[PDB]
């Protein structure tokens, strides 16, 4: 049960398209998001007027 | 030219049944994982 | 019954829609936005589920007693009905048959028994220890998991439904000049592979025909798989059978890897006057015994 | 099989179909007491190549044996000439002296089953002009010798 | 094709389609468990 | 086929038995006056083609007296395949081949004055042109079975046509004739093919029942102890544990159930 | 067409097909699957070509 | 158009064409075993059109 | 369970061995060859029956009366030398060719190669198909410019409930509606 | 009605024999039964020519159809060429890691015979002649231990083979690299050995059995066309999985195929699939 | 074909990628062969018509049809005293040059196919950008897991452009209905029934007037207004698929989002070489931080 | 007649270097023939074998084979005897 | 220049391209694709 | 037939090489129609 779950919600959320490195989410040998340093990006940026 | 008969080809063996394919394995049959493009 | 029931629409009522019903069921029909109400029912779905669930609580017995039939009364009137039925009739309802009650007959199971005789309200012979034993056998999954309305519910490939094949495609067309529609042009309509869409044109063009109530041209499987058909005769022949051959006994050879070119030049570089040249049906056939295969089966040709 | 094998046969058979072979055939069907076989060949011999072609020809025989049949066995929708009352169906009918079935109602029926056609085809019907009736007036019912 | 794709629905579970469609499903215990939702098949068995 | 002047001009390609030599016709009159096709003799050298099967071209050559077109002067010559361009479907004349002298059509100047006779129609979807409310129904020659001037539903009202297609209630409509078409591939995948006999072909897709002799003691110890794997021969049966039976026309690729 | 094929059900005599003596009755013969027997000959009805 | 595809529906049931349907059966055929070779399809348009 | 962890499967397409497979087993010698019905020892022959085999046959130790026999010997006999048998799609890839089976699968391909002479060969003279985005777009609205901007072309209050196409999702809703959603709330 | 391909319309003044119908001459019996003679021998000449157009290879076929289409219509002498354009290429080697030199055919006097060797490779062991002890053991020949060091070094998963070299030996790998038993093989002109490259597949060799038809040199088999003809035979159904090697009168290495293609007998060497 | 597929998968693609919408494996096919047909169309016609290249002087004549078929071969009695190689070589290139001419032509149709076809696609494009939700960013922006990050250089190189009037809507069809408008207006005027005496006004109304066209008659028999397929509006594909089994909806969404990213990589590929042309763009990558440091 | 068969035996221009012409050039007399088999003669046709054959798929589905009974389905263990039924036929 | 993208030190290149090509398992154009892409972005390109 | 261009075939790869070592790898007019013939006959073909 669980296993298909996941099937589902990980086939469901992935992204798609291009990067800001020009890239799938999915490519091979170069990476998004390394260790949440997104999220942290927006920890101490926020958004705001 | 061939005199054996694919027609007459077989033993019954009374009772068992065996199953056999129109075609090809029914493994082979449907290809949705290149068709619908989910492979690596 | 039958009458009052099923034929009589203008003696069904409907439960009448207030006006915000009547607005919010508009512009869902209209217009659609996400998240919406999955349900939004058409009528025509809700009347053909009104008919079908008068089927399910349709009961003989005793008419003096509630319910309308006698069973002897209903099978009186379906022999009457089956003896007299026509030959496009009697078609009607093989196909009939072929589509609701076969798949049925290929999914059924003990577990079922019971409920198969509440169809009529027949009384088994068993009927306590059947009671006893599917009660713990039905007990063993989800109720869903068990009832026979919904085996059938899932089928593969759907990007093209057997429904909307019904419409055949550009039929406006290729029935005016059926000749300069070889099956190429038809078929880069689908995403399917060779046999597979070879297999529906036919179906097209036998839907065409009995909807314009012509009679349908029998020789147009032949020479869609033209390929297949000479290939038959010739192993018929070959090794000594009536039927069609199976991949058991296709021949063991293997060839090179560049085995087509030879075929592969003399097509890139083949040249035609016209197009119905380029994609005659008859481009299959060389010599005498060529003709002599294709042409077997009508002792007219 | 006798008729087609007239003229696949290469050693006996005839190039196209004699007025013989034509009035025999419809024969059998009138002795077979088979309707629907007899009407379907009667159509589809006067839409012919010997028909146009003025080889094979309908005469009066093979006319008016076609409508002995044709009167004499059962019609699918309808009493038709050659249906015997019984006396004692009056235990369902209601009545031991006429037929058990009124053209009038029938036709009635008729018009009721072509608005709800156009209902289930269409979803919607359109309401008559209120200067529209029926026309009942050809309508004769069923007499009885 | 040396490796075909073979039974690829997955609208049941594994272990549904096994109990529909398998005896195997029955005998939990004589199974292995990497075959154990994995049989689509009734099997016959033979005392030599 | 086009149509000009009132009648029918059809493209064709005449051939030999072996296909190895051809002749387009490009404007043809259909014509149904002529019991069998005319052709210019000199085509009879080039259309033979002398092969296995017919070791001298043709299997008929003799004389007739062919004046019908305009004592032997012609000759019937046999079997010359024919291929008009509306049709799928070869048709095999065994024409007239005629001289100059018999009749010379070279009516206008290159154009050779071919027509097209019943011989021909009779084979084709052209035929179906020759009955009331075709093309070719004002030229067929005058009989008692065929009226000139009738109207199509005057004459067809005659044969018993009532209404228009369909109009009554009690006909059903013709595209409800096929509603469901059944595709394997499609919906529901292919059926698991089994057989008992000698072959495939020899046999019966049908196992044997629960009432079998050897069948029954099996059978019994399967619903008594349930959970338990057991011997015998009643696994080859139609019947056994799991839900899903053995008959025929199971089908088994499904992904319900 | 298909040919026909020499010991059949149908073709068979008894002797070979079973080691019994079965009676060879037009009518029903439950050992054959067949309800009835209507038994014209055998080349007339059918088309030659067949 | 109308009517040489209003012939050949005729001539293939004229039970269609009846206000009261009699029985409809096939019977025999006059061209042949083969017939529907110079029957089928739909009326066909002129091709220079 | 044993019988099961060992389970072996056979390619069906071929239906028997396609040429002859010889092996040993301890001690026991057998013989896997293709014949034109099932011929074998009654009980390795419905072994041979298990995998739906028509045409296999099969023979263990020469002499029926050879050292060893044993029931055991004539199982593992002949369910090793199943195993041991290659099916013919496999050989083929083996040696690197393509079989005769498979090469029907080629015919579309090799057919439009015929077929493209002309202009289904063509290309459009300028345009590669690959378009780059050059500008940027957005035709976003505040939502009181789009509460009455489709009443034209459709019914007035056109994005009424729509959650993701307004920012206030509760505009132009009469009360009855609005009341719906906390209806359901609680 | 315009006609196509039918040149002068209505032909010219061409009657037919039974039409115009000239007065029927009368032969002395010896006229007409030498007419019936020529004539019935005419029409067998003419079936004997379409079967055998009907029976040609397809190689020929083409050969004729672009021998013709060259055709000129004087017969053109040769022209004269560079020194020489057309001594066939020495086949590519490395020197440096080598099984053996690539040596020069321009070399083609010094080479030896496959018993008495002239020395060359010498940086590479020699492969030694395989000859009998004693009377009752069999006598060994080329192939026989051709298709040891094969079956061998398919068993070890080796990459190389060397192995010995005579004419049916190397006609032998290039039958087996045809059919692809075989990943590749060179004849280094090496007198003694040559070399063979392996292939395998799937963790296993391409080669299930390899056999030699043969134990002594003093047995011979012959292949009878039948027999190569029923190898080929499976129950009816046709099969070339597995490839028998024979010699030909013509000392030509064949496989079983060729030789049932052309109806030709040879003598056996090996077996292998 | 190609340049065909290329673009149709662009809008595909973007329709899932801008909207949740799904287009019908059904549909996409079935503008492809549109397209195909079309082509057939233009064949057909083609094969009526001979092309006539030219060799030397005029000594040697070649007439093929443009699809490159050759039909007669005319030559001076000169050419025959060359050679059989030279003879060779000059119908062939009297050959090519025939090919030549029947090419050109044949690339002029495709133009035109071309342009039908954007006119066909154009109620599909312009439905998923001509909606008051629609947008996108810049490509240089970098975007990051709430939302997108401002370019930030030349604060004035940064232009919005706008496809929609803010106010109320104006659509296409109100265009149409305009022209119509206008084109009453003109003819019910006094200049107007003057003008429609003349030839122009007759050649206007035999091949603008529908509504004359005799029953049976083959083309449109009335004006249509211009298609209206608003993408975020309409559902197509998704909500049967999400009815009938999640399986297909999962695969056929992943399908247009598998095409999408396929097209936006064919972008950055020939955004990459127009940037190497022009020398702005290395031939390796010397800065691996653009592509690292993420 | 094959290769067991007894053996057939065996500057200028010759007499055959005549008879022989270029496809170039224009033939003698003009036969019709059809371009078809000219392309097949001369082995430049593209081949239709029966290689390019794929699966001969039913189209129409027969009919349900309904189960015929035999003398093994009875539901008398008694009607199948060892003294009256040796088989199911 | 930009006459070519592809640029490689490693020896024996032919004999990689081989083995590499070898191990590789299906035909259709998505696998093709990555495969050939794959060995060009390994070697060919100069990333590293 | 000459020897001058030659061979190595994997499962899915091909490998041409012209070999001519002795004028420098200049190709003659046979040669050079011969390998359009090899490079097209290895490059239509179905398993590179
Ligand atoms: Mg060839
Ligand atoms: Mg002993």
């Amino acid at each position: 049960m669980g296993e298909r779950m996941r099937a589902i919600i990980e086939d469901y959320s992935k992204g798609f398209g291009l990067g800001p490195h020009g890239h799938s989410p999915t490519h091979d040998t170069i990476h998004y998001n390394t260790l949440n340093a997104e999220g942290e990006r927006v920890r101490d940026l926020g958004y705001t007027d | 030219k061939n005199l054996n008969s694919w027609y007459t080809k077989g033993t019954m063996r009374g009772g068992v049944p065996r199953i056999y394919y129109a075609w090809m394995r029914p493994g082979s049959f449907t290809r949705r994982r290149f068709e619908k493009m989910r492979n690596p | 019954w039958y009458l009052q029931n099923i034929l009589s629409l203008e003696l069904l009522k409907l439960k009448s829609k207030t006006n915000a019903e009547k607005i919010a069921t508009y512009r869902s029909y209209m217009r659609s936005l996400a998240s919406g109400k999955d349900n939004t029912m058409s009528d025509d779905d809700v009347i053909r589920n009104i008919i079908k669930e008068r089927w399910k609580t349709l009961e003989f017995g005793d008419r003096n007693a509630g319910y309308p039939c006698t069973f002897g009364d209903y099978i009186q009137f379906l022999n009457e009905w089956f003896k007299s039925l026509d030959e496009e009739g009697m078609q009607r309802l093989r196909e009939h048959f072929d589509r609701r009650i076969r798949p049925l007959l290929a999914v059924m199971s003990p577990v079922d028994i019971l409920w198969l005789e509440a169809l009529t309200q027949n009384s088994p012979h068993n009927k306590e220890q059947l009671q006893r034993k599917i009660a713990f056998q039905t007990s063993l999954g989800t109720p869903e998991f068990f009832d026979m309305s919904k085996r059938l519910r899932y089928e593969i490939n759907e990007d093209y439904k057997v429904r909307d094949e019904l419409g055949p495609e550009l039929f406006a067309l290729w029935s005016k000049a059926p000749e300069r529609w070889p099956p190429e042009r038809l078929s880069k309509m689908y995403g399917l592979d060779f046999t597979l869409v070879r297999k529906i044109l036919v179906w097209h063009h036998f839907k065409a025909c009995y909807d314009a109530c012509v009679e349908p041209d029998w020789s147009l499987p032949k020479r869609l798989f033209a390929l297949e058909w000479i290939r038959d005769v010739r192993a018929r022949k070959h090794g000594l059978f009536y039927g069609k051959m199976r991949f058991a006994e296709q021949k063991i050879t293997f060839y090179s890897d560049r085995f087509l070119f030879r075929d592969l030049v003399n097509r890139r570089e083949a040249s035609y006057a016209n197009v119905w040249e380029m994609d005659d049906p008859y481009r299959f056939l060389q010599t005498e015994q060529d003709y002599e295969d294709y042409w077997g089966d009508n002792y007219d040709v | 099989a006798l008729w087609y094998r007239a003229t696949e046969d290469p050693y006996f058979g005839t190039p196209q179909h004699t007025q013989r072979q034509a009035e025999a055939l419809l024969k059998v069907y009138v002795q077979a007491k088979q309707r629907g076989k007899a009407i379907d060949f009667m159509n589809k011999l006067r839409g012919s190549v010997e028909y146009l072609t003025g080889d094979i020809t309908i005469t009066t025989v093979m006319q008016e044996s076609y409508d002995a049949l044709l009167d004499t066995t059962p019609h699918p929708h309808l009493l038709t000439n050659g249906f015997t009352l019984e006396s004692d169906a009056a235990k369902y009918t209601g009545e031991v002296n006429k037929a058990p079935l009124s053209p009038l109602q029938f036709r009635i029926d008729m018009e009721m089953n072509k608005y709800r056609r156009q209902q289930k085809e269409e979803g919607v019907v359109r309401v008559p002009p209120a200067l529209w009736r029926l026309d009942t007036s050809a309508i004769v019912p069923y007499k009885v010798d | 094709d040396l490796y075909p794709e073979g039974f690829q629905w997955k609208h049941k579970l594994n272990t549904e389609y096994n109990q529909w469609r398998s005896n195997t499903w029955l005998t939990p215990d004589l199974i292995p468990k990497e075959h154990r939702g994995r049989f689509l098949c009734n099997f016959q068995l033979n005392i030599v | 086929f086009r149509m000009s002047g009132g009648d029918m001009f059809v493209e064709y390609k005449v051939l030999s038995r072996d296909h190895r030599r051809s002749i387009r016709v490009e404007d043809a009159i259909v014509d149904p006056t002529f019991k069998r096709t005319v052709l210019p003799l000199g085509w009879l050298e080039l259309l033979r083609s002398p092969s296995l099967r017919l070791p001298t071209g043709y299997f008929v050559e003799e004389t007739v007296h062919v004046s019908l077109p305009n004592e032997a002067n012609a000759i019937i010559a046999g079997p010359v395949v024919l291929y008009i361009t509306g049709q799928s479907v070869p048709v095999v004349l065994n024409p007239y081949f005629v001289p100059e002298g018999t009749w010379d059509m070279r009516t206008r100047d290159g154009e050779l004055d071919l027509r097209l006779g019943m011989d021909a129609i009779e084979q084709c979807t052209l035929f179906s042109e020759l009955r009331p409310g075709g093309l070719l129904y004002g030229k067929l020659p005058e009989n008692p079975n065929v009226r000139r001037n009738e109207s199509l539903r005057a004459t067809l009202g005659r044969y018993g046509m009532k209404c228009d297609l369909a109009e009554s209630p009690l006909v059903p409509r013709p595209w409800t004739r096929m509603r469901y078409m059944f595709i394997d591939e499609l919906q529901r995948g292919p059926k698991l093919t089994e057989f008992v006999g000698h072959n495939p072909r020899n046999g019966t897709p049908w196992r044997f029942s629960q009432n079998t002799k050897y069948f029954r003691i099996g059978i019994w110890r399967d619903t008594i102890r349930r959970n338990d794997m057991n011997e015998g021969l009643h696994a080859h049966s139609s019947w056994q544990k799991s839900p899903q039976q053995s008959v025929p026309e199971v089908r088994f690729l499904a992904p319900y159930p | 067409w298909a040919p026909q094929m020499e010991w059949g059900i149908e073709n068979t005599p008894s002797q070979e097909q079973y080691q019994e003596h079965v009676p060879d009755t037009t009518d029903a013969d439950f050992r054959k699957q067949r309800r009835i027997q209507s038994r014209p000959v055998k080349w007339f009805y059918e088309s030659h070509y067949t | 158009y109308k009517d040489r595809l209003l012939s050949k529906q005729f001539f293939q049931n004229p039970q269609a064409f009846e206000v009261v349907p009699d029985r409809h059966e096939r019977s025999v055929q006059f061209g042949g075993k083969w017939e529907y070779q110079r029957t089928h399809g739909l009326p066909t348009v002129d091709r220079n059109e | 369970r044993e019988a099961f962890s060992n389970i072996i499967a056979v390619d069906l397409e071929q239906e028997g061995p396609m040429y002859p497979v010889r092996v040993n087993a301890d001690g026991v010698r057998v013989l896997l060859y293709p014949a034109r019905r099932i011929v074998a020892n009654f009980r390795v022959a419905d072994i041979l029956c298990a995998f739906g085999f028509q045409h296999a046959g099969c023979r263990i130790n020469l002499k029926a009366t050879n050292n060893p026999k044993s029931p055991t010997h004539t199982v593992e006999g002949v369910f090793e030398a199943v195993k041991a048998l290659r099916s013919v799609s496999e050989i083929a890839a083996s040696r690197g060719k393509v079989p005769h089976s498979l090469i029907y699968n080629i015919y579309p391909y090799l057919e439009e190669i015929r077929r493209r002479k002309g202009m289904m060969a063509m290309h459009p003279p300028g345009k590669d198909g690959l378009l780059m985005p050059d500008r940027v777009v957005d035709n976003r609205l505040p939502d009181h410019l789009k509460r009455g901007y489709y009443d034209d072309v459709y019914w007035k209050d056109f994005f009424a409930g729509s959650d993701e196409h307004l920012n206030e999702p509760r505009m132009g809703l009469r009360g009855d509606e609005m009341r719906r959603r906390l209806e359901e709330a609680q | 009605a315009k006609v196509y391909g039918a040149v002068p319309p209505l032909g010219a003044a061409q009657g037919h024999r039974l039409l115009h119908g000239k007065r029927e001459r009368e032969g002395s019996l010896f006229a007409v039964a030498n007419d019936v003679k020529r004539d019935e021998r005419l029409l067998r000449q003419q079936l004997n020519a379409l079967l055998e157009e009907e029976r040609m290879p397809m190689q020929a076929r083409l050969q004729r159809n672009e021998a013709v289409s060259s055709h000129e219509a004087v017969p053109q002498t040769p022209l004269v060429d560079l020194p020489g354009v057309e001594r066939r290429r020495d086949l590519p080697a490395d020197p440096i890691t080598r099984l053996f030199f690539q040596h020069k055919g321009d070399h083609a006097l010094y080479y030896g015979t496959y018993d008495k060797p002239s020395v060359q490779d010498d940086d590479r062991v020699q492969i030694e002649k395989r000859v009998p002890r004693r009377r009752e053991e069999n006598l060994y020949t080329p192939i026989y231990d051709f298709c040891h060091r094969i079956r061998e070094a398919t068993e070890q998963r080796k990459r190389f083979v060397v192995v010995p070299s005579t004419i049916e030996t190397r006609g032998c790998a290039r039958v087996m690299h045809d059919h692809g038993l075989v990943a590749g093989f060179r004849d280094f002109h090496n007198d003694r050995a040559f070399a063979v490259e392996l292939k395998y597949f799937q963790g296993d060799s391409t080669i299930n059995v390899i056999e030699p038809c043969s134990y002594d040199g003093r047995t011979e088999f012959e292949w009878s066309p039948k027999m190569m003809r029923r190898l080929l035979n499976t129950h009816g159904i046709h099969n070339r999985l597995v490839v028998y090697i024979c010699r030909t009168a013509d000392n030509r290495i064949i496989d079983h195929i060729h030789a049932v293609k052309e109806n030709i007998g040879g003598r056996g060497l090996m077996m292998v699939h | 074909m190609e340049v065909y597929r290329r673009i149709t998968e662009r809008v595909r693609g973007a329709l899932w990628a801008h909207h949740g919408r799904l287009m019908s494996e059904r549909q996409f096919h079935r503008i492809l062969a549109f397209v195909y047909n079309n082509k057939y169309e233009y064949q057909i016609r083609f094969d009526r018509m001979e092309v006539v290249g030219r060799e030397w002087g005029g000594r040697v004549e070649v007439v093929t049809t443009p699809a490159g078929f050759l039909k007669r071969v005319r030559v001076n009695p000169c050419v025959e005293d060359l050679t059989l190689y030279q003879q060779q070589q000059l119908i062939l290139s009297a050959y090519a040059n025939a090919c030549a001419d029947g090419r050109k032509l044949m690339e002029q149709a495709e133009m035109n196919i071309y342009k039908q076809f954007l006119k066909d696609l154009k109620p599909i494009v312009m439905g998923i950008r001509d909606n008051p939700e629609f947008y996108t960013v810049s490509e240089n922006s970098i975007e990051t897991i709430g939302g997108v990050l401002q370019t930030g250089d030349s604060n004035n190189l940064c232009h919005t452009h706008r496809t929609i009037p803010a106010a109320k809507a104006r659509q296409p069809a109100d265009e149409v209905r305009a022209r119509q408008e206008w084109e009453q207006k003109w003819i019910n005027s006094p200049r107007g029934q003057s003008w429609a005496l003349t030839l122009r006004g007759k050649t206007y109304f035999a091949l603008h007037g529908p509504q004359y066209r005799p029953r049976g008659a083959p083309g449109a028999k009335k004006e249509t207004l211009p298609l209206d397929i608003p993408a975020p509006y309409t559902a197509m594909d998704e909500k049967r698929l999400l009815k009938k089994n999640w399986m297909a909806y999962l695969d056929n969404k992943h399908v247009a989002e598998v095409m999408w990213t396929r097209v936006k990589i064919a972008d950055r590929e020939k955004r990459q070489r127009l940037l190497q042309e022009t020398g702005r763009a290395w031939h390796r990558p010397i800065n691996e931080e653009a592509i690292n440091r993420w | 007649g094959g290769p067991g068969s007894p053996v057939r035996g065996p500057r200028g221009y010759t007499a055959e270097w005549r008879d022989l012409r270029n496809p170039m050039r224009p033939p003698e007399f003009p036969t019709p023939w059809e371009r078809k088999y000219r392309q097949y003669a001369r082995g430049q046709h593209p081949s239709y074998d029966m290689v390019y054959a794929g699966p001969m798929p039913e189209i129409f589905p027969m009919r349900r084979d309904f189960r015929k009974p035999t003398r093994w389905d009875f539901h008398d263990i008694e009607k199948q005897g060892k003294y009256r039924t040796s088989g199911p036929y | 220049l930009g006459w070519t993208d592809l640029f490689t030190t490693i020896p024996d290149m032919t004999y990689h391209i081989k083995e590499w090509f070898d191990t590789t398992e299906h035909m259709h154009n998505d696998a093709v694709a990555w495969q050939l892409g794959h060995l060009l972005e390994t070697c060919f390109k100069m990333k590293e | 037939a000459n020897r001058t261009i030659t061979g190595n075939d994997g499962r899915f790869s091909k490998t041409i090489m012209i070999n001519e070592p002795q004028c420098n790898q200049a190709l003659s007019a046979k040669t050079a129609s011969e390998l359009s013939k090899e490079i097209d006959k290895a490059t239509n073909a179905v398993y590179s």
